[PDB]
């Protein structure tokens, strides 16, 4: 029949402002029309690689939630947003489980996310005691204890702050320039699946 | 946990904070280098003492880990590099008066200004005038007169601080474990904890006396051509028997020979193989050059410059209204931020130029996946080898004809390549003895083995021992000879020319033996051969990750650096600088027969 409520894509990949890698944002998409096409048949994203499903039939399926989570990474970090890899993104700030199904899609925004002076309003999180779980968020600042001595709140020898910026210039190489990062997490549970794709009359 | 592992913790977040602030210090300096006002000068001066307070609190805080208690070798290598005093080892008094002394040499010799007595309303400075007087006069008096009052004035002003600064550099190395300040510049090819691949301090003497010792049968051959026809050129002045008189070598110093081609040309009924006119003929711009730089980087196999290069390096004079230093330099800014800034004309010169420092810039691009602190060449010649290999096989007349540049119909004969060998061997021959000694001389006012009293009675000995060039006038010890050179007088290592000298060549015989190359030497192009840049890619993504001494070994196959290679380049030039000397005697006396 004629389809109406499309799912809340423009909220997702044309937000004015994106969160950091540590605290990604998610966003539940569920009870409207999600219409995938649109989205692959962009030219305006540098990666758009699904795992677990392939992009043409996404239009097609059906799922009962999806998840958007979007942040803010480097260029040479994209590699890291897969199942299976390792680097500080994936250990510390992002981890993606290896039975994975949904889609990484990430596109440059220098000409946004970077200012002549340095934009230092993303951050990562460089250390932590131990690797995070899959699709698990640490918003905590507390002092890493790289040693035997107690931090005391204070960042003094062998303790340091968790949370660095990336100091994001126009003028940096594209393995440093800022990527937006939206990755789509489709989850089938055996509640009614609601985020269905559209239907030809 | 253990020390290692908190070592590698801080390391991590030391190159974290360090490549953005030296970004930030590296991008101040650009700004103030593309466009000199004051307060890119201003900008350029917090920067740079950010960066070196963020060194100083660095090295304060790495020490308090002990070296012995790691195992991992580019962790130590690290620690190594950040745990260095420098000059906070030494006391506040003595630190401010040694760079108040290095700031008062700095101005002197940039803002020397020297002109004839009796006629002092204008006066010209040494690199806009100076520079092309000794290079393009052919008069005995002017030459001479230019040589001692230069030397008269800088060197009158710059013995007592050179007398300071020997001082002051040897007590900041003996409080920093070195014998002198000699052993702390050949620290630098010093390699400890590899098995077999070890280098030692008091080893790198002895290798250049054994490598000299070989340079100098050619060197002398080269030397008694050069003095027949100064002879010619000047009928009375130069002896057959004797050195040769300093202020004639064609430049200031005589660090280069380059300036004596036009005299001492083989064939000149022969043509050159300068290829501006060509250029000129095509209308090369500049971003033309670069691109050409950039096919031939394609060509051995390296990866092309980013868009980044293209849109942030300044490849033409700006203009008018907006001033900038001229010298051709690359910039590694950080980040994956690379700019060439260079005043791009169209000659010979500037083309080579633009493959040297893009040569530069490929090496810097080469080991950006490393740490931030292991971001350098192995050892200090490397990354000048690497420029100048390009700048070898950029010159030869085969890429001249692959590119379209030299005439298809251009007949290479044996005189050709003799006089181009020449000019080749007074650019990089003449450089040699003039460099070894220099470094010796100043290794052995480090070391004490010559007194303050006796400085310049040892070093024109030197000078006459080792060049072969003798002084016009007798100098006393009121003079200061050596610090009329920009390197010196600035705190600069100078066995970086000799060292880049040879690796240039081993470098060269590496990669033409990787390019199948069936002719001479000098003969031989690198392009079109993707196993000849596999070859050199494979050391330059090291670097400084590995012992010199094994990326040598990556390189060339050898442990050490060898002489053979340049011996072999030059060796048709060799033979023919032997049938040439027949009438003539070859070698030097160190008697004042020509001129005291
Ligand atoms: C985001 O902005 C682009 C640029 O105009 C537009 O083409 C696109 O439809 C917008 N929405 C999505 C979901 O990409
Ligand atoms: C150079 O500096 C001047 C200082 O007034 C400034 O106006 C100009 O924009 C600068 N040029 C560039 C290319 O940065
Ligand atoms: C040394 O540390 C680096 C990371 O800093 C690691 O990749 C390398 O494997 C380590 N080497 C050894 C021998 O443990
Ligand atoms: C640097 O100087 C301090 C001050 O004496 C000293 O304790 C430390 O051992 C020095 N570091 C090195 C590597 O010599
Ligand atoms: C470098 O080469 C790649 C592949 O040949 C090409 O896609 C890229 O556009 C080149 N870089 C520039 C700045 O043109
Ligand atoms: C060049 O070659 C010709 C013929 O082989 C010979 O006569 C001439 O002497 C050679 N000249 C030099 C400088 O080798
Ligand atoms: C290198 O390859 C290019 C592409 O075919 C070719 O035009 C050029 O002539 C080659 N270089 C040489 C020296 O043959």
């Amino acid at each position: 029949p004629n389809i109406t409520n499309l799912c809340p894509f423009g909220e997702v990949f044309n937000a004015t402002r994106f969160a950091s890698v540590y605290a990604w944002n998610r966003k539940r998409i569920s009870n409207c029309v999600a219409d995938y096409s649109v989205l692959y048949n962009s030219a305006s994203f540098s990666t758009f690689k699904c795992y677990g499903v392939s992009p043409t039939k996404l239009n097609d399926l059906c799922f009962t939630n999806v998840y958007a989570d979007s942040f803010v990474i480097r260029g040479d970090e994209v590699r890291q947003i897969a199942p299976g890899q390792t680097g500080n993104i994936a250990d510390y700030n992002y981890k993606l489980p290896d039975d994975f199904t949904g889609c990484v899609i990430a596109w440059n925004s220098n000409n946004l996310d970077s200012k002549v002076g340095g934009n230092y309003n993303y951050l990562y999180r460089l250390f932590r005691k131990s690797n995070l779980k899959p699709f698990e968020r640490d918003i905590s600042t507390e002092i890493y204890q790289a040693g035997s001595t107690p931090c005391n709140g204070v960042k003094g020898f062998n303790c340091y702050f968790p949370l660095q910026s990336y100091g994001f210039q126009p003028t940096y190489g594209v393995g440093y320039q800022p990527y937006r990062v939206v990755v789509l997490s489709f989850e089938l549970l055996h509640a009614p699946a609601t985020v269905c794709g559209p239907k030809k009359s | 946990s253990t020390i290692e592992e908190q070592a590698k913790t801080f390391l991590d977040k030391f190159n974290h904070e360090a490549e953005d602030l030296f970004y930030q210090s590296s991008l101040a300096s650009w700004n103030y280098n593309t466009n000199i006002t004051e307060e890119n000068v201003q900008n350029m001066n917090n920067a740079g003492d950010k960066w070196s307070a963020f060194l100083k609190e660095q090295s304060t805080l790495a020490q308090m880990y002990p070296l012995q208690e790691i195992q991992n070798l580019t962790v130590k290598l690290q620690l190594q590099a950040l745990q260095q005093n420098g000059s906070s080892v030494l006391s506040e008094d003595k630190s401010k008066r040694l760079n108040t002394i290095l700031n008062t040499m700095s101005t002197i010799y940039s803002t020397g200004k020297v002109c004839n007595p009796d006629n002092p309303q204008e006066c010209l400075l040494l690199e806009p005038g100076l520079n092309e007087i000794m290079a393009n006069s052919l008069d005995y008096n002017e030459r001479l007169w230019a040589w001692e009052s230069w030397r008269s004035e800088v060197g009158k002003q710059l013995r007592p601080l050179y007398e300071e600064y020997v001082v002051l550099k040897n007590e900041m190395a003996r409080a920093n474990h070195y014998e002198d300040y000699g052993d702390y510049w050949r620290g630098d090819y010093e390699v400890n904890g590899v098995d077999g691949y070890d280098y030692s301090r008091g080893q790198l003497i002895e290798d250049v006396e054994h490598t000299f010792e070989e340079i100098k049968p050619l060197y002398e051959h080269l030397h008694a051509y050069v003095r027949a026809k100064l002879m010619n050129a000047y009928p009375s002045y130069i002896s057959p028997i004797g050195c040769l008189p300093a202020h004639l070598l064609g430049d200031m110093w005589g660090r280069f020979w380059t300036n004596l081609y036009s005299l001492t040309v083989p064939f000149g009924q022969k043509p050159n193989i300068d290829v501006t006119d060509a250029m000129v003929d095509q209308a090369w711009d500049a971003q033309r050059i670069f691109k050409e730089a950039e096919k031939f980087f394609v060509s051995v196999g390296l990866p092309n410059m980013t868009q980044g290069f293209w849109e942030n390096s300044m490849l033409t004079d700006p203009g008018n209204v907006q001033k900038a230093v001229c010298h051709p330099t690359a910039w590694d800014l950080g980040k994956g931020d690379f700019r060439i800034l260079m005043c791009t004309k169209v000659t010979m010169d500037d083309f080579l130029t633009a493959h040297h420092e893009m040569g530069h810039i490929q090496y810097d691009m080469a080991y950006a996946a490393q740490p931030f602190l292991l971001r350098n060449g192995a050892n200090e010649g490397f990354h000048e080898a690497v420029g100048e290999i390009m700048s070898l096989s950029a010159a030869t007349p085969k890429h001249l004809k692959s590119i379209g540049l030299l005439s298809p119909d251009f007949q290479e004969d044996n005189e050709t390549e003799i006089n181009f060998l020449l000019k080749q061997a007074l650019t990089i021959v003449g450089t040699l003895p003039f460099t070894y000694m220099l470094e010796k001389w100043r290794w052995m006012v480090f070391k004490g083995e010559i007194p303050k009293d006796q400085w310049m009675k040892k070093w024109w000995e030197m000078k006459r021992e080792i060049v072969g060039v003798v002084e016009p006038v007798p100098h006393d010890e009121t003079y200061c000879d050596p610090a009329s050179l920009f390197h010196v007088s600035n705190d600069y290592s100078f066995i970086r020319y000799y060292t880049r000298t040879l690796y240039q060549f081993q470098f060269q015989e590496a990669l033409c033996q990787a390019a199948k190359h069936e002719g001479p030497l000098h003969k031989c192009d690198i392009s079109n051969s993707t196993e000849a840049g596999q070859k050199l890619f494979n050391m330059l993504r090291l670097g400084k990750s590995e012992p010199w001494t094994l990326a040598l070994e990556n390189v060339v196959g050898a442990k050490n650096m060898n002489v053979r290679p340049l011996l072999n380049y030059f060796e048709p030039l060799f033979t023919w600088l032997k049938d040439q000397n027949k009438n003539s005697f070859v070698g030097w006396s160190t008697d004042w027969s020509p001129y005291a």
